[PDB]
């Protein structure tokens, strides 16, 4: 949920202001908890539910490498 | 401890204080004794992850002015063995890198290296305000590193005895993504280029200078994307000059180049996940005698 | 990793310090054992270091090299002479070849003495006694008297390294 | 028998004791054997030197202190021991991590070499389920256990070889010999699986319902006579005897009571003689088990009374009627039982009774040695 | 014994009870294992075996009993460990099935009165944890856990398990028969 709010506009209820310009590169995004989720998938894949969660974070992974690779663009292009 | 994600802990110029700047929004301080350590001080009062937190001097006094994210810095003073918020400045838009201080004549100003497009300066007498002064103007993008020189003027030059008084001018490098490298000098009041050199084919990632505690020789170490490692040595005598001799073909992105308290070692750690200690030995160039783990 | 007294690495992240013969399963005893039964049934899947611990790592370990280190200096601190320039005093050693000579004698009466020093010592002993034979006044001229010939010196030094080489 | 009244106080515990691979013999044994104790002073594998031999050593004669010649700590719990070739010394650890030394017979001295390791293996979380038995095959190794997992490797191995896992995954228990390359293996749910090293040939389709039950059972080993003849023993309370050579056949069934059937063992020369080490009582040699019936044994067992110092053979005269090994039907209970207690409140956990020479590591601090046993 | 009845009698309080279990699950004096550990390791049992069996004396065992009775008495076991474990019995009650009940009279022993001791200290303990379980309608159901993939075992309560292992084929009526007889 942090994420989609972050990703759409949602952040104001969490608190989190609009992000910092000129960052197209890496703002603040904790690695550790998508690692740590990496490792619990992989240790516990068993289900279905680990199949489904693990093919919902890919979309949003490949969804958020695709914006950050427009937004570096539109970066570098100035 | 070792469960957070430190960046580069600080130790007390005596040796028995360690400071940690973890990820717990907080700020550790143990007490090294005998063999274990001992937690006392729990500082609370950093937004964000701490980068790290610079001595200032033992003659002028006790203060270690932290710097986390949310854009702000907090400067802090020591009394009766505890510690207290005594100055917070905030108030920009793109993340802060990391803060230094000055060596022993030099002074005891404070540089907030910020990714504004801008360098921030604040400069600290002892007990009284904080001047902060802002030059704007510096390229495309922010800076990412910055240094400073010696106490004494820049070159490595033979004074006589009873025959050099160190001046308070300043001299600082800022490194940051534009392929370049430069050196600003200021006369109390009048930053002004030094040198330019076109030499980088790549995103300069950091450069450290190395104000060596006991020669005045002047030597900035850089690092890129690709790992060139130029050692930009001035060992002439009040001019400026720097050769660009390649230490090793890294690939690699190295983000920290530390300096020794004599600024005549080199701790490199970046992404190759070892830290070799290329000395300098007795004849020049380099020489790679220890490797650890990162 | 941290810093200190120039060549002193401290503790702060991963590095490979002192080595001790106490690893687990090894040869006369020596074994040891980490937290097994700490996650039981439900339990965090990350696995990271835990706590820390402040060490040293050092490069000598040797504690006979205190006399090799203290003996040079104090026949230094004869030859030193003080100079007294500016506020700290300048100290500059003054050229002569006697300092020489009983760097070469000390080394050999502490090798006569007890020749429980380093083969890279025993060396630089033999090296001063070279570099006396050579550059310094030799015994000949003591114990001969009137004579200033070139070719009596080269004999004589000639001889001198014959001897030094039948030492060795 | 020749049980005394001398017993020394000798604070070492036992769990197992392996020996030397005596070829061409099985009643006599060498004086130094390797004791894997539960804990001695910690969980470890010790040396130790005495004068254990066949048939009675001459010298020290009873109450034989040992002598201990190089300690080596084994990481975990020490459950089985079995040596491979001459010079091999394989532990199981409950750890996981199944210890193989290459040390030197003569000189006295382990020497620590290779681990196998991964013996728990789980998705999702994690189960601690190692193998318990071990057996050799020179120079083969299995290891079994209640998981279905089957472990073999070959001689100089440090990693894993063969890990046979099929759809029938049982959790075997003991292990046992045929011959020379058939091995049989009872399980911890009633079942017996058969196979050899050359084809691996599972059948554990062998369930009686009517006269034998199908506990779970536990120990099993071979008789002196006929090889192929072997005897288990587990919870169901009847040491069950079989007369395997290729297929499951039975025997002799002889109910047992008040007992648990931890440990059996046999001895040679006269094959008439089988002990049972259990959790369950206090000390009790049988005496007619597998055979059918030996007079002059009674007036004891348990913890009453004591008959040693005459081991009283059945008349052998002019018979009619055939007298062997026959002793089915598991209505019957303790027939002719030897009291090896010396009627004091003890806690015992090991006895090995390798020949005549018997030796009981118990939790009491206390050794026990017995040089004769069939006089 | 002598600090293992002090931290009972401390424990007699609620709080002061449940910080002692919630310090005792975090320091692991009987190793406990559910997952992983070593089974039978270095501890109480290893110190019970070794220096209670050369002293002929057992009343490390009684104290841990009657801490292990005050402290389940004064607060239940809600949650095992501190943040990085699971609440289980399991372990306890494995130890308990197997060492107590089996080797507590017939051992080596200088003075009659220790068996008995040690009987009526086990069996008022296990009277009081019987009396003070009590089995839910609950417990009938598949108790099978199925959170995002964690296929585990039939996690079943201890107290049901004491009460069909009492139920089915036990010891412990033959334990109590020769109590009687002792009696």
């Amino acid at each position: 949920e942090y994420v989609d709010a972050l990703l759409g506009k949602g952040h104001q209820y969490f608190g989190i202001q609009a992000p910092l310009s000129a960052t197209s590169q890496l703002v603040w995004f904790p690695y550790s908890a998508i690692d740590h989720l990496r490792l619990a998938l992989g240790e516990n894949e068993n289900n279905q539910h680990n199949q489904a969660i693990l093919g919902k974070l890919q979309r949003k992974m490949d969804e958020y490498f695709q914006k950050l690779k427009k937004a570096t663009d539109d970066y570098k292009k100035i | 401890s070792h469960e957070d994600m430190i960046h580069d802990a600080q130790m007390d110029y005596y040796g028995i204080r360690l400071a940690t700047c973890s990820s717990d929004r907080s700020v550790k301080i143990f007490d090294v004794k005998n063999g274990g350590q001992i937690l006392i001080a729990d500082l609370r009062g950093h937004d964000g992850p701490v980068w790290q937190v610079a001595w200032a001097h033992p003659m002028y006094g006790n203060i270690l002015a932290s710097c986390s994210y949310d854009r702000k810095v907090i400067i802090w003073k020591e009394e009766n063995g505890t510690w207290e918020k005594t100055y917070e400045y905030t108030g920009h838009d793109s993340s802060v890198n990391s803060v230094c201080w000055a060596p022993h004549d030099f002074g005891l100003v404070l540089a907030c290296g910020s990714s504004d497009g801008a360098i921030s300066i604040l400069t600290f007498t002892g007990d009284g305000p904080w001047e902060v002064k802002k030059i704007s103007n510096a390229h495309t993008i922010g800076c990412n590193a910055v240094s400073w020189a010696p106490s004494v003027i820049p070159g490595s030059l033979v004074d006589q005895p009873s025959s050099q008084k160190p001046n308070y001018i300043k001299r600082f490098v800022s490194g940051g993504c534009d392929n370049l490298v430069k050196i600003w000098r200021e006369e109390d009041g009048q930053w002004k280029e030094d040198q330019k050199l076109e030499a980088h084919s790549d995103w300069v990632r950091d450069v450290a200078w190395a104000p060596s505690i006991g020669l005045p020789t002047s030597t900035i170490a850089s690092c890129s994307q690709d790992g060139r490692v130029y050692i930009w040595t001035s060992d002439d005598a009040a001019t400026n000059c720097w050769t660009p001799k390649l230490l090793h073909k890294f690939n690699d992105v190295v983000w920290h180049v530390s300096w020794s308290i004599t600024a005549n070692i080199l701790a490199v750690s970046g992404g190759d996940n070892k830290v070799t200690l290329w000395k300098e030995s007795v004849d020049g160039q380099w020489a790679c005698i220890s490797d650890v783990n990162k | 990793v941290g810093w200190g007294p120039n060549w002193t690495l401290v503790h702060n992240g991963d590095k490979l310090s002192e080595r001790l013969n106490a690893e687990e399963d090894r040869d006369m005893d020596t074994i040891d054992y980490g937290f097994l039964p700490k996650p039981t049934s439900a339990k965090s899947l990350t696995e990271s270091p835990f706590k820390v611990h402040v060490e040293k790592l050092s490069l000598e370990q040797k504690t006979k090299d205190l006399q090799s280190y203290l003996l040079p200096l104090e026949i230094e601190l004869k030859n030193s002479t003080v100079d007294k320039s500016g506020p700290c005093p300048h100290f500059r050693p003054n050229p002569g070849v006697t300092a020489i000579h009983d760097y070469a004698g000390w080394v050999r009466n502490f090798s006569s003495e007890a020749a429980e020093v380093e083969a890279v010592v025993k060396q630089w002993g033999l090296t001063w006694t070279l570099c006396e034979s050579l550059w310094g006044q030799l015994k000949e001229l003591e114990a001969s008297l009137d004579e200033p010939n070139e070719y009596v010196k080269n004999l004589e030094r000639r001889k001198a390294f014959s001897h030094w080489l039948a030492q060795t | 028998m020749a049980d005394k009244f001398a017993a020394k106080f000798v604070s070492h515990k036992i769990s197992r004791t392996r020996w030397r691979p005596v070829s061409a013999s099985s009643l006599q044994q060498p004086d130094v054997f390797a004791t894997g104790s539960w804990d001695n002073e910690e969980n470890k594998v010790c040396v130790w030197a005495t004068s254990d031999f066949g048939a009675t050593s001459l010298d020290e004669e009873y109450q034989g202190d040992p002598k201990q010649l190089c300690d080596i700590k084994h990481p975990g719990d020490v459950m089985d021991m079995q040596f491979l070739d001459k010079e091999r010394i394989v532990t199981g650890s409950s750890t996981g991590t199944v210890t193989i030394f290459r040390h030197h017979e003569n000189n006295q001295t382990l020497s620590v070499n290779q681990r196998w390791e991964q013996a728990h293996y789980h998705v999702g979380s994690n189960m601690r389920a190692p193998c318990t038995a071990i057996v050799c095959s020179s120079p083969e190794i299995v290891s079994v256990g209640e998981d279905g997992r089957i472990n073999c490797f070959r001689a100089e191995s440090r990693d894993v070889l063969r890990t046979i896992d099929d759809a029938d995954s049982s959790t075997m228990h003991g292990v046992t010999f045929l011959r020379t390359t058939e091995i049989l293996t009872v399980n911890s749910v009633g079942q017996l699986k058969l196979w050899d090293l050359r084809k691996q040939g599972n059948d554990p389709t062998q369930i009686f319902s009517v006269t034998g039950e199908r506990v779970p059972l536990h120990c099993v080993d071979r008789h002196p006579n006929q090889q192929h003849v072997v005897a288990t023993g587990g919870q169901d309370g009847m040491l069950c005897i079989w007369d395997v050579r290729h297929g499951k056949m039975p025997m002799s069934l002889l109910n047992a009571h008040e007992a648990e059937m931890w440990e059996v063992h046999f001895h040679p020369s006269n094959p008439d003689h089988l002990f049972t080490c259990s959790e369950d009582g206090s000390l009790w040699h049988w005496d007619a088990s597998a055979d059918s019936e030996k007079p002059t044994f009674l007036l004891g067992g348990r913890s009453t009374f004591n008959i040693s110092r005459s081991s009283i053979a059945p008349p052998n005269a002019n018979q009619s009627l055939a007298c062997a090994w026959l002793s089915t039907d598991p209505t019957k209970g303790q027939l002719e039982i030897t009291n090896l207690l010396p009627s004091s409140t003890l806690s015992v956990n090991s006895l090995d009774v390798l020949g005549q020479n018997l030796v009981c590591g118990t939790d009491a601090e206390a050794i026990y040695v017995t040089r004769r046993l069939f006089s | 014994a002598e600090l293992l009845k002090t931290l009972a009698a401390f424990g007699k309080s609620p709080e002061i009870a449940a910080s002692l279990w919630q310090s005792l699950e975090y320091t692991q004096i009987l190793q406990t294992v559910r997952a992983t550990g070593l089974r039978q390791g270095v501890g109480i049992e290893v110190e019970l075996n070794e220096i209670e069996s050369r002293c002929e004396e057992y009343p490390l065992t009684r104290a841990f009993c009657q801490l292990i009775s005050t402290l389940v008495e004064s607060s239940f076991p809600t949650n095992l460990g501190a943040g990085l474990r699971a609440p289980g019995f399991e372990p306890y009650l494995q130890f308990l099935r197997d060492t107590v009940f089996l080797r507590y009279r017939t051992r080596a022993y200088r003075r009659a009165a220790e068996k008995w001791e040690v009987a009526e200290a086990v069996l008022d303990v296990f009277y009081k944890l019987l009396k003070d379980y009590e089995p839910q309608p609950e417990d009938f159901v598949d108790q099978y856990v199925e959170l995002q993939g964690e296929e585990r075992v039939a996690f079943k309560p201890p107290g049901f398990s004491l009460m069909h292992h009492l139920l089915n084929e036990s010891p412990m009526l033959e334990l109590c028969l020769s109590l009687m007889e002792e009696g």
